[PDB]
This record gives C-alpha cells, sequence and structure tokens, in this order.
C-alpha cells in the first residue's frame, strides 16, 4: 500500500522541484531534499513495520508487501508492485543514495535546476520501480523511463569542461546500449508471455503466473539469453561495458548522475529475481559461461583501472570488477554466495558513493582529473587525502569494511560450488589491491607533479564532510556488524535459491 | 447495388466533404477571402467528423459494390480528418505571408481528405485507384503551391512524374488481377481458385505491380528514393498532410485489401512483403544517421515506420491482434508527425521563401520557443519508440504481433532499427536545448495543436487503454 | 596493450558499419527524377521475379 | 477468337515501350509522352479484360483511366510550362538541387 507512494514521492518531488524554481533559485534543492528524505524515511518504515528477521522462507512468491491496480486490462497489464526483503534493502539503498545525490548537488545554484533535480527525481523514482515492480511490463517500463533523464542530465548537465559533443556521444553511447538490450528484454518477456498464452489460454504479464510455464529446452535458453542480455548490459558484463566509463567521465562534476542511477545494482536484482525463477534450467546451463565472463570481467576491469589516468573512468572500471565478482556469485546456486551478493551490491553502492562524491570534490579543488597533474595531495588537503584512503581501502576489499564481508561470503559460497573460477576471483582480489595502491599513489602521494597541486587548496565543508563521514560509518557498520543486512534478505534469498536448485 | 437513405447515412462524410468542396469553391468565385474560406473548409471537416457519430448510429453496411462502410472505415475517415483539419490550421499562417492566391489550398486538402475518405471506405479496386488518385493529385498542386521556389516545383514535379508511374503500374496490375479474377471486388481476388492453386502467376504478378504503385505510395524500399525530396522542398503544412493522411489512408486500404482477398494468405506475397519491410526498417532508419535537414530526416523516418506498419501487416492472417496492432500504431504515428510537422510548419510560418529546415535553425529552439521544443522533444522521443509515449505502444504492438506469428527476422529487424533511430532522434531533440547564435490566434491555434497532440502522446503512453479500447470498438467485418 | 579497452572497439564496429552502410545507401539519394523511375521499374522487376520464383 | 494473352501482351508491350520512353527521355514532355503511353497501355488492359469476361467493367475502369489521363496531362504541362518559364529549359536532370 505504501509501495505505490515509494514510487510516486520521487515523481511529485520532482514536479514539485521544477514548480518551486519562480519562489527562489534555492528553493528546488530544499524540495528535493524533503522529498529523498521522505521517500528515505518511508523505506525505513517498511524496514522497521516489515518483519524481515523473523520471515522464514516460504517459497516464490512470497511477498512482505503487495499492491495490485489494473493499468492494460486487455494484455493482462497491471501495476504491480511488491516487496520482500533484498528489494526492500534495495529501495532502501536507493532512498539513501538519492539523499547524497541532493546532499551533492547543494551548491548548484544555476538558472535550470528545477529541471535538474526533477531529473534526478525521476531517475531515483524509476529505479524504485525497478526494485518494486513484479509485472513484467512494468519492470521493464521502468526500466525504459529511468535512462531519458539520465541521458538529458549527462547531455546537458554533464561535465562543463569537456566539449558539448563529447557530452553528446557519450549520453547516446550509453542510451543506445541500454534501450537496445532493454528491447531484447521486451521480446523475451513477449514471448514468453505468448508460450504461457498458448500453454493456459489467458492475458498475463505477472511474475508470479509466469513462473509455471512449461516450455521446451532451447525456448528457454533464448528467454534467458535476452534476459541476461539486457541485465548484462547495465551490470556491466563484458564485453558490454564500454558505455560506463564514458557515461560516468561525461556525468555531472559532484556525481549526483553517478549516485542516482548508475550505482544502484537493478541488473544484479534482475538476474537474481527474474532470470533465475523464470528460467532455472537455462540458467544452470548457462552458469558457466556467465562465471567466466564474470572471471574476464574482474580481471579486465582490474587492468582497465590500472591503466586509467582519469580518476573517475578508473572507479568506473573497479565498478566493473566488482560486479564481475556478483555475476560468479548470482549463478552458484549458493545461498552463502547469494547473501555475499547481496552484501557486496550494498557496500559498492556505498563505497562507490564515496570514491565518486571525493572525486567530485577534489575536482572541484584543482580543476583537472587528469593523476598525471597531481601528486602530494596529501600535504595540501585536510580531510580529502584520509577518505580517499579509506574508500581505496574498502575497494579493495579490506576486512572491516562491507566489501570484504561480501565478496569474501561470495568466495565462501562458489568454493563451495566451483573451486578453480573462485581461486582465479581471489587473484583478481591481488588485482583490486593493486589499482587502489595505483590511484592513491598517483593522486595523494609523491611530490606534486603540476602546479596546481603545488598550493594549499581549500577545505571540505560541513555538509560534504558530513555525508562522506555517514558512508564511512555506514561501510565500518556493514563490515563490522553486518547481521542486520543478512537478516533482512535472508527469507527471499533462501525463496529464490531453493526454487533455483530444486528446478534443476 | 443501388442507394438507399440508409446508405446515404453511412455516406455521410464523404457528402459533406464534397458539399464543402462545393460551397467553398462557390465562396472563392464570390470573393477571395482567405480567413472566410479557411473557416468554412474547417467547418465542412468539422461537421464530417461529428457525422462519424451518426455513421457508428448506421451500422456497417456495403454502399455500392465500391464501398463497404464499418469501424475500420470509422477510424480512418477519423485519422484523416484529423489530419485535414490540422493541415488547415498549420496552412493559415503560413498562407498568411502568400503574395498569390491562398484559398486554391483548402479547395486542395478537401479534395485530397475526400481521396482519404474514399480510401477508409474502399471495397473495390475500382475505389482503390480513384481514392488513390484523389489523394495524390491535390498533392500534386499543393507540394507545388509555392512554385516560385525551386525546391517547390522540383518537388512537384518529381511527385507528378512519379506518382503517375506508379499509377500506371497499379493500373496495369489491377488489369492483371480483373484478368484472371473476373471481379474486381476484395473479396473476388484470389477467390475463383482451389485445391491449393492460389498462387496463379497472372494474379501474382498484378498484385506485384500494384505492390509497386502502393509501395510507392507508402515510401517503401525500393519505391522509396521520392520521400525525402518531396518532404523537404513540400511547404510545411503540405508535408504534415502528405506524412500523416495519406499515408495512413493508403496503408488503411492496403489494410483492408489483404485482410479480404484470398489471394493476401499467398506465401509468395507474404515473402516479398517481408523482404520490402526488413528493406524498408533498415533503409530508412540507415539514411536518417547524417541528416542535417529536419524534412528529409523526417521522410526516411517515414520510411521506418512504414516499414514496421508492413511488419504488422505480414501478420495479418497468422496472428490475431494484427489490425488492432496497426489502428494503435497508426494513431500514435499520426499524433507525432502531426506534432513534429507542426512545430516545423510553426517555425516557417509566414511564409517567406526558403523553408526554416535546417538542424542549425532548430539549434538552441528552447531559448526562444521553449514550448515548441518541448513539443518536438516529446515527438523525437515518441517516433524512437520511447516509453511514456504513444510510440513505444506501437512499437509494442508491433513486436508483439511479429513474435506471435515467429517473424523472427522482422523483430530482430525492428530492434536494430530502432536503436538506429535512437541515434538520431536523440539526436535531433538534444540539439534542441543547445546554445546556437505570429501574434494572431490562427499562429497560437497551431501551437495548440501541437501542445495537444504532445499531451495526447505523451498521456497515452502513460495510459495507453482508452486508445486500445477504441481501436478494438472499431472492427471491420469479418 | 589494453589501455585502450579493446572490447569496446569490437563492440563499437556495429556502430561504424552502420555509418558505412547509411553513408552507402545514401548514394541512392542522387536528387535525379530519371534515376528515381529507373529504380522504381527495377523494384518492379525485382518484386515479378521473385513473385514467380516463389510461386 | 481473339485470346485474352495476345491483348495481355499487347498492353504489356506498349506498357513496358512506355516505361522506356520515361527514363531514357531527359525532356520533361517526353517523359510526359511516356506516362501518357503507359496509363493508355493500362487502361487497354483493363478493356481487354472486361471484354473477356463481357462486363461493363472494362471499359468503366478505361473511363477513370482516361480521366486520371487527361487531369495528370493537365497537371504535368502546366507545371512542364512552369519550368520552362522559370528555367528556359526542359532537362529534368537540372531539377536536382535536392539529394542527400
Ligand atoms: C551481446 C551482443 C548481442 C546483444 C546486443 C544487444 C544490444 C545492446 C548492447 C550493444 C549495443 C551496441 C551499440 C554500439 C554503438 C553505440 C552507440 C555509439 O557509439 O554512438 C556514438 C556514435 C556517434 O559518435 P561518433 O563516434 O562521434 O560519430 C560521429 C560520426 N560523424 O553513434 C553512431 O555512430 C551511430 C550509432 C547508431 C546505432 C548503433 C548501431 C546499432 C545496431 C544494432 C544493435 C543491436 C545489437 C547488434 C549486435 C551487436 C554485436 C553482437
Ligand atoms: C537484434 C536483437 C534481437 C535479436 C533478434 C530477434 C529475436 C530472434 C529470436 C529467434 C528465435 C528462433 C526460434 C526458432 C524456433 C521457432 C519454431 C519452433 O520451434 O516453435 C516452437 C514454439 C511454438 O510451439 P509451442 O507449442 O509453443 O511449443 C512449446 C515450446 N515452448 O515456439 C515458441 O514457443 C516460441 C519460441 C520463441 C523463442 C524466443 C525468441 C526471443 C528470445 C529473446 C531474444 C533472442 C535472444 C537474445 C538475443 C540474441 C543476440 C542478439
Ligand atoms: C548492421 C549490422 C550489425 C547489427 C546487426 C547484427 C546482427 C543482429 C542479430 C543477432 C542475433 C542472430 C540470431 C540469434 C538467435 C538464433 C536462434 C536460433 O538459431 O535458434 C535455433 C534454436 C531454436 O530452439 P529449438 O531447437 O527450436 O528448441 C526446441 C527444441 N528443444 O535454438 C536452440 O536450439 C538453442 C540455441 C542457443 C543459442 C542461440 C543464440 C546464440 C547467440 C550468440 C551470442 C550470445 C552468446 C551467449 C552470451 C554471451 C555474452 C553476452
Ligand atoms: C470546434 C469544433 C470541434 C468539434 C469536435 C472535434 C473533435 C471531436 C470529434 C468527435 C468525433 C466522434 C466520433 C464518434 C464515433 C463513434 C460513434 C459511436 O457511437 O460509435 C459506436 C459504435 C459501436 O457502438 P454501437 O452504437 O452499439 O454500434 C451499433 C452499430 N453496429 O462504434 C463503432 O461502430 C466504431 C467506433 C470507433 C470508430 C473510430 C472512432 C472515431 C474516429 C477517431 C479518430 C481518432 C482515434 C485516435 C485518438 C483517440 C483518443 C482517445
Ligand atoms: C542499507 C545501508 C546499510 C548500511 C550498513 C548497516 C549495517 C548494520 C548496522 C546495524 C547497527 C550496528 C550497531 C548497533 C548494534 C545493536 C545490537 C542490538 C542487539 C544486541
Ligand atoms: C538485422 C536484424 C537481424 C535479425 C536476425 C534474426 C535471426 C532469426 C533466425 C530465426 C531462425 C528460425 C529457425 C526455425
Amino acid at each position: 500500500m505504501l509501495l505505490p507512494w515509494l514510487i510516486l514521492i520521487p515523481f511529485i518531488g520532482g514536479f514539485l522541484c521544477w514548480q518551486t524554481e519562480r519562489f527562489g533559485v534555492k528553493v528546488p534543492r530544499w524540495i528535493a531534499l524533503i522529498t529523498m528524505g521522505l521517500t528515505l524515511a518511508l523505506s525505513l518504515q517498511l524496514w522497521l513495520q516489515g518483519g524481515y528477521s523473523l520471515t522464514q522462507s516460504a517459497g516464490i512468491p512470497q511477498w512482505q508487501s503487495e499492491f495490485d491496480m489494473p493499468w492494460i486490462p486487455r494484455f493482462g497489464i497491471s501495476i504491480h508492485l511488491a516487496i520482500d526483503g533484498l528489494s526492500l534493502l534495495m529501495v532502501v539503498l536507493t532512498g539513501l543514495l538519492g539523499v547524497l545525490a541532493v546532499l551533492c548537488s547543494w551548491k548548484e545554484i544555476e538558472k535550470y535546476q528545477g529541471f535538474f533535480h526533477l531529473n534526478l527525481m525521476w531517475i531515483l523514482g524509476g529505479v524504485i520501480g525497478v526494485f518494486l515492480a513484479i509485472d513484467m511490463f512494468l519492470f521493464f517500463f521502468f526500466w525504459e523511463m529511468m535512462l531519458v533523464p539520465m541521458y538529458f542530465l549527462i547531455a546537458l548537465w554533464g561535465h562543463k569542461a569537456s566539449d558539448g559533443k563529447t557530452r553528446i556521444t557519450a549520453a547516446t553511447k550509453f542510451f543506445i546500449y541500454t534501450q537496445a538490450s532493454g528491447l531484447v528484454m521486451l521480446i523475451a518477456i513477449l514471448a514468453l508471455v505468448f508460450v504461457h498464452y498458448n500453454a493456459t489460454g489467458v492475458w498475463t504479464f505477472n511474475y508470479e503466473e509466469l513462473l509455471n510455464t512449461p516450455m521446451s529446452s532451447g525456448v528457454e535458453y533464448l528467454l534467458m539469453l535476452g534476459f541476461f542480455i539486457a541485465f548484462a548490459v547495465k551490470m556491466p558484463v563484458v564485453p558490454l561495458h564500454g558505455w560506463l566509463p564514458d557515461a560516468h567521465s561525461q556525468a555531472p562534476t559532484a556525481g549526483s548522475v553517478d549516485l542516482a542511477g548508475i550505482l544502484l545494482k537493478t541488473a544484479a536484482y534482475g538476474l537474481l529475481r527474474f532470470s533465475l525463477p523464470l528460467f532455472p534450467n537455462a540458467s544452470a546451463e548457462f552458469a558457466p559461461i556467465a562465471m567466466w565472463l564474470g572471471v574476464i570481467g574482474i580481471f579486465y576491469g582490474a587492468w582497465m583501472a590500472f591503466a586509467q589516468t582519469d580518476i573517475k573512468r578508473l572507479i568506473a572500471y573497479t565498478s566493473v570488477s566488482h560486479m564481475g565478482f556478483v555475476l560468479i556469485a548470482i549463478y552458484t546456486g549458493s545461498q552463502l554466495a547469494y547473501q555475499g551478493a547481496v552484501i557486496q551490491m550494498i557496500a559498492h553502492g556505498l563505497s562507490a558513493a564515496g570514491l565518486f562524491i571525493l572525486c567530485g570534490q577534489l575536482y572541484e579543488r584543482i580543476h583537472t582529473r587528469d593523476m598525471r597533474m597531481m601528486g602530494g595531495l596529501w600535504s595540501k588537503m585536510k580531510w580529502l587525502p584520509a577518505l580517499s584512503l579509506f574508500f581505496a581501502v574498502a575497494t579493495l576489499g579490506m576486512p572491516g569494511t562491507g566489501n570484504f564481508v561480501g565478496e569474501f561470503m561470495i568466495l565462501f559460497g562458489s568454493f563451495q560450488v566451483v573451486p578453480v573460477i573462485t581461486v582465479i576471483s581471489t587473484f583478481g582480489l591481488v588485482f583490486a589491491s593493486v589499482y587502489s595502491l595505483a590511484m592513491l599513489h598517483r593522486a595523494y602521494f609523491g611530490k606534486a607533479k603540476s602546479q596546481i597541486a603545488s598550493q594549499e587548496l581549500p577545505g571540505m565543508s560541513l555538509r560534504e564532510l558530513f555525508m562522506i563521514l555517514l558512508l564511512v560509518v555506514l561501510l565500518v557498520l556493514l563490515g563490522f556488524y553486518p547481521q542486520p543486512i543478512l537478516d533482512t534478505s535472508h527469507s527471499a534469498i533462501g525463496n529464490i535459491q531453493q526454487w533455483f536448485v530444486n528446478s534443476v | 447495388m443501388t442507394i438507399t437513405p440508409q446508405n446515404l447515412i453511412a455516406l455521410l462524410p464523404l457528402l459533406i466533404v464534397g458539399l464543402t468542396v462545393v460551397v467553398v469553391m462557390l465562396s472563392i468565385a464570390w470573393r477571395r477571402n482567405h480567413f472566410l474560406n479557411a473557416t468554412l473548409s474547417v467547418i465542412g471537416l468539422n461537421a464530417a467528423l461529428v457525422s462519424l457519430w451518426f455513421v457508428g448510429q448506421a451500422g456497417a453496411m456495403d454502399v455500392t459494390p465500391l464501398m463497404r462502410v464499418d469501424g475500420f472505415a470509422m477510424l480512418y475517415t477519423g485519422l484523416v480528418l484529423l489530419a485535414s483539419l490540422a493541415t488547415c490550421t498549420f496552412a493559415y499562417p503560413w498562407l498568411e505571408g502568400y503574395n498569390d492566391n491562398k484559398d486554391e489550398f483548402y479547395l486542395l486538402v478537401l479534395i485530397a481528405a475526400l481521396g482519404g475518405i474514399l480510401l477508409a471506405n474502399a471495397n473495390h479496386l475500382a475505389s482503390l485507384f480513384l481514392g488513390i488518385e484523389l489523394i495524390s493529385l491535390p498533392l500534386f498542386g499543393l507540394v507545388g503551391y509555392a512554385f516560385r521556389q525551386k525546391r517547390s516545383l522540383e518537388a512537384s514535379i518529381k511527385y507528378t512524374i512519379l506518382s503517375a508511374a506508379a499509377s500506371s503500374f497499379l493500373l496495369f496490375g489491377m488489369a492483371l488481377v480483373y484478368a484472371q479474377s473476373g471481379d474486381l471486388s476484395f473479396v473476388a481476388l484470389g477467390k475463383n481458385l482451389g485445391d491449393g492453386m492460389l498462387n496463379e502467376p497472372l494474379l501474382l504478378a498484378g498484385f506485384g505491380l500494384m505492390i509497386v504503385g502502393l509501395g510507392f505510395k507508402l515510401s517503401l524500399v525500393p519505391f522509396h528514393l521520392w520521400t525525402p525530396d518531396v518532404y523537404q522542398g513540400a511547404p510545411a503544412p503540405v508535408s504534415t498532410f502528405l506524412a500523416t493522411a495519406s499515408k495512413i489512408a493508403i496503408f488503411g486500404v492496403v489494410m483492408r485489401l489483404f485482410l479480404y482477398a484470398p489471394v493476401g494468405d499467398s506465401e509468395a506475397i507474404r515473402v516479398v512483403l517481408a523482404i520490402i519491410a526488413f528493406a524498408s526498417i533498415i533503409f530508412g532508419n540507415l539514411m536518417a544517421l547524417s541528416q542535417t535537414n529536419i524534412k528529409r530526416l523526417l521522410g526516411y523516418s517515414s520510411i521506418s515506420h512504414l516499414g514496421y506498419l508492413l511488419v504488422a501487416l505480414i501478420a495479418l492472417q497468422t496472428g490475431e491482434m494484427s489490425m488492432e496492432a496497426v489502428g494503435v500504431y497508426l494513431a500514435g504515428y499520426l499524433f507525432s508527425s502531426l506534432g513534429a510537422f507542426g512545430v516545423v510548419s510553426l517555425m516557417s510560418s509566414p511564409y517567406r521563401g526558403p523553408d526554416a529546415d535546417s538542424l542549425f535553425s532548430y539549434r538552441g529552439l528552447f531559448w526562444h520557443r521553449p514550448i515548441l521544443a518541448a513539443v518536438m522533444t516529446v515527438m523525437m522521443l515518441s517516433l524512437a519508440g520511447i516509453p511514456m509515449t504513444l510510440g513505444f505502444i506501437g512499437k509494442f504492438y508491433v513486436l508483439a504481433v511479429g513474435v506471435q506469428a515467429h517473424l523472427w527476422w522482422l523483430v530482430g529487424a525492428v530492434v536494430v532499427g530502432s536503436a538506429i533511430g535512437l541515434y538520431y532522434y536523440l539526436r535531433v531533440a538534444v540539439s534542441l536545448y543547445l546554445h546556437a547564435p505570429p501574434s494572431n490566434w490562427q499562429y497560437s491555434a497551431g501551437g495548440i495543436v501541437v501542445l495537444i497532440s504532445a499531451l495526447l502522446v505523451l498521456v497515452l503512453g502513460v495510459w495507453p487503454q482508452p486508445l486500445i479500447s477504441i481501436v478494438r470498438l472499431a472492427m471491420p467485418l469479418m | 596493450l589494453l589501455k585502450r579497452d579493446p572490447l569496446n572497439s569490437m563492440m563499437n564496429i556495429p556502430a561504424v558499419l552502420s555509418r558505412f552502410a547509411g553513408k552507402g545507401l545514401l548514394l541512392s539519394e542522387n536528387g535525379y527524377l530519371r534515376w528515381y523511375v529507373a529504380s522504381m521499374s527495377i523494384g518492379a522487376v525485382v518484386v515479378l521475379a521473385l513473385l514467380m520464383v516463389l510461386r | 477468337m481473339i485470346p485474352l494473352q495476345h491483348g495481355l501482351i499487347l498492353a504489356a508491350i506498349l506498357f513496358v515501350l512506355g516505361l522506356t520512353g520515361l527514363v531514357i527521355r531527359r525532356n520533361l514532355l517526353f517523359m510526359l509522352i511516356g506516362l501518357e503511353i503507359m496509363i493508355n497501355a493500362s487502361a487497354l488492359a483493363f478493356v481487354v479484360a472486361g471484354s473477356y469476361w463481357g462486363q461493363t467493367d472494362g471499359q468503366v475502369m478505361y473511363i477513370l483511366a482516361i480521366s486520371l489521363a487527361a487531369a495528370e496531362a493537365s497537371i504535368g504541362l502546366a507545371l512542364l510550362l512552369q519550368l520552362h518559364r522559370r528555367r528556359q529549359n526542359l532537362n529534368i536532370d537540372s531539377v536536382s538541387e535536392m539529394r542527400g
């Protein structure tokens, strides 16, 4: 009953952000902050009232909250929302990152920031709708609707230093990748719906009804492949990753676009929620290909991150490597690896958010992103290099941060299933330590390699320090006490794992 | 068959548009009055649109061997009348800057709308030929209305020559079909064959020559090369009419011909149309990649969108919702093309000479015309098949129809062409917001028309069920 | 060796194929009316031959 | 005792001759002349088909065809006169400024 408001509060808030700009140019940021705070408060209230820790695995479907409204009854299409533990964690993370994205764009007081905040809230509402929709048409609709404000934000509000043509090219490449892969997923959805209609005789896009769809081997493989192509584009999975460092490099310099609709792992959620339960046998046969794609993603992303001279592209390739770990975890069929994947998704969201916010602040201070033009920045800044050191320590999987808990539970479950892939992935952890130390030494240690890095720089303000330290506290708490997060997602992950291994 | 009073009630929009033609022409003979004659034309078109309600109350019936009136005919009559009303609305502020006679424009638009209504109701090869000609010849006049401009004269010459060639191709194919069949009614084209002898060579050759003529009229590959030149050279309200009403009416009569003719489910014709649809989608999207002219880009876009519609045509006998998909797609395409070409027409109004069709002229449109830029970016999103637009609902219908009939090559073609379309439509829509170096109520009426088109596209993109139910109500005789 | 992202270029190959194919297809739009008539008759020949082959 | 195939073949021969004249002639007047030949050939084919079946519909389609031919010839000759007025030259290759 609150799930429609979880989607609608961002949309009404973005409309109010656009509408309240006539009252003043410092007004829409407050409207966006109240909007995202209300969304986060509703998500936290759903967390408190859900009783997820005491919920046991009863089998798919099992929803803690549900909402249904007819939308297109001709095709059996409904606004059908449902929340359980995994989607609840994703929605809470979306609300927190949306609050951080609003707070990070606080100083942008330009003449059209009402449209900026409207696009940000529309992206966040689309992401929440992706996490909530259990109607396949509605899920696809949210999946494709949240890319238009993404395109416009990158194209018009993006990196001001670069030429407009570069921003247009990166935005267009991202949009073509995501929307073409979404259309392939729509083809798979339509063919699954038609197979179900031929088997039974009713029109349904409901994910609960489409679970019990008898189909031959080969049809199921193709439907799985369409779903996986969409998810692999947005995860990213190599070689469908090239849009991501380009989109990150041309995103708005503060990084609200980075937090709002890139660092929320809708594709891993889609693989767990839709790909494994709808096509369990096809996913079981596809598992070696997906795991080797994850291994290639880990090492390729690590090597790409090391070779970068831009910090933003470096962090984007770190995202590629960590999503390779998550992709390995998803196809194991192990409960421990799935819980590690959930922890890894949340921790990677937090740590990459901290990294991107710190990079935006560093670019505000020194007006460049090339690491060859900096060095020795530890002696010139007050807070930024130490917090960057903490977050780089987090992305190499140091214990005490949630990233270690995530990928080590992933590797424990994966070794219980697939040992060779696991040992190669742990050498991927060595590669991760290499690229994190390389970025730290190129940016903040050594001597100044240009003139901008040789002078004292203004320190972080109270707001930026507050949000970075909140991310630090959350990452440390996830590293040392991950049990509430594991208890929240335990029932949903167990349902997905039991469905995957009991139908194969 | 004779004509009864109830047949005259089913005749109502055709009779009203013909009476409007006579009345407007007699008013021109009285005195040349641009406002009065434009008002009389739009009053007659509105009266025909209203009388569609009485046509629906009358019911579905055969009016002579030539015409059959049903919900299908009503829907296509309504689409043609909406496009004609929008064309007149965009025509007035453009014609306010025209130094020569302006009153003949509305006469030609009315006669072309009459041809569109005839094609909506056509049940016969005679009525199909006459409706095509009745659309084309007023468009010969309208495309070259500003014949002092070299582009308008060249577009008129090209359209006239190629449409006469296509009409001769279509008439020769009709004659071959008649020689085989002995009846020009749609339901009899292939009826005198049995025991799996539907692929009679003369019948197939006649239908191929008709395919040449109709595929010229629908800008289908390889009869498509006229489209960007005629779209660019024509006056912008004429480009609006040519993009919407002519294409919609000709595709509707093609829909009815392939539904009713027993040779419509021939496998050879199906494969030939599959090749044409594949080539149309791919070629129309690929040629629009590097277009700096908005009218030429919309011409190549029209080629691709008619390819998608033809994909829906191929699954007519296989699936169950091919006609419903075509109706939903054509409503969405009408509204999107009306908005885009109307923004072009309002940017070119009043007429001063060369059309404002360069993409540099639409670069930074938001900083002086923000509402027009918002409408144009909504239409670029709709023609790309982006969700919360009606164009996506049409694309979804096309994809569902193709998936149901297992037309996998066509489905893959739609996906690839959609990606290419995404590139060039996004390029236009984002060039609207970059930085680059009226005052009467008829211009405001044109702006209101494009704004209403944008609102309809957005609202029926979010909530398509009323349009779907309306199209499902408008069903032909089985 | 990898600093140029070879997989990104390998996936960028279809974009350059689309650009090349569109530039090649735009050569048919030479603006000549007689070529447009000739292309209509070529398409008539192709459609008729295809219909007679698959009859 | 006239085979229908012979009349249809004669109509097809006239049609392809008119199409050839339409393609190979740069002068717009000969293009219009070829168009008249093709539409007359299609009308002849309709007359042959109507005569084979013993129906008036062939001659009715002939009547519609020549009405189209008259109106199209009128429009094409008006456009030819306009081209001659504004160009002093009837070469159809000169009207090619819109391309690409
Ligand atoms: C897992 C593989 C199978 C499933 C794939 C699913 C599809 C989604 C994921 C793959 C998408 C690949 C897209 C590759 C192109 C990305 C867009 C791009 O590069 O746009 C930028 C470019 C313009 O930028 P620039 O280079 O400056 O050009 C200026 C020219 N004067 O723009 C252009 O040059 C125009 C681009 C037009 C559109 C690109 C072509 C699309 C073709 C169909 C794509 C569908 C998949 C086909 C098979 C892929 C390979 C297996
Ligand atoms: C360019 C990007 C897009 C890619 C191109 C477009 C999609 C191409 C899809 C090709 C599909 C080939 C299918 C070949 C067999 C068809 C005939 C057949 O065997 O039909 C059987 C069956 C109908 O009989 P039924 O009674 O339903 O049988 C029960 C079985 N379930 O048939 C059925 O039940 C229907 C089977 C449908 C199979 C799924 C089709 C779509 C799958 C998702 C997209 C394709 C895979 C991902 C993209 C690949 C890389 C681009
Ligand atoms: C402008 C140029 C550039 C742009 C355009 C580029 C090209 C676009 C089009 C690309 C896609 C081409 C078509 C791919 C799908 C082919 C489907 C097919 O052949 O299906 C045959 C068969 C159907 O199943 P069937 O045997 O009928 O099942 C009943 C029996 N139990 O199938 C089977 O039996 C099972 C077959 C399984 C594998 C089929 C799909 C292969 C896809 C290869 C690429 C993806 C590889 C995996 C993922 C890698 C990482 C993304
Ligand atoms: C300034 C002056 C302004 C004047 C106003 C201008 C704008 C408004 C124009 C209004 C036009 C109204 C047309 C009404 C048509 C339907 C009338 C009707 O009663 O239809 C009912 C009939 C089926 O019902 P029944 O009466 O039971 O049938 C008995 C016959 N066997 O139904 C049928 O037989 C078929 C019904 C569907 C036919 C198509 C609908 C009409 C054309 C619509 C074109 C646009 C569609 C796309 C946009 C939709 C937006 C929601
Ligand atoms: C979605 C964002 C998650 C951020 C990380 C949260 C990690 C869990 C922190 C829970 C609180 C830990 C400290 C208090 C423990 C109280 C124990 C009560 C029972 C004895
Ligand atoms: C450019 C678009 C390419 C689309 C390719 C689609 C291939 C479909 C193959 C279907 C094979 C069916 C075997 C029974």
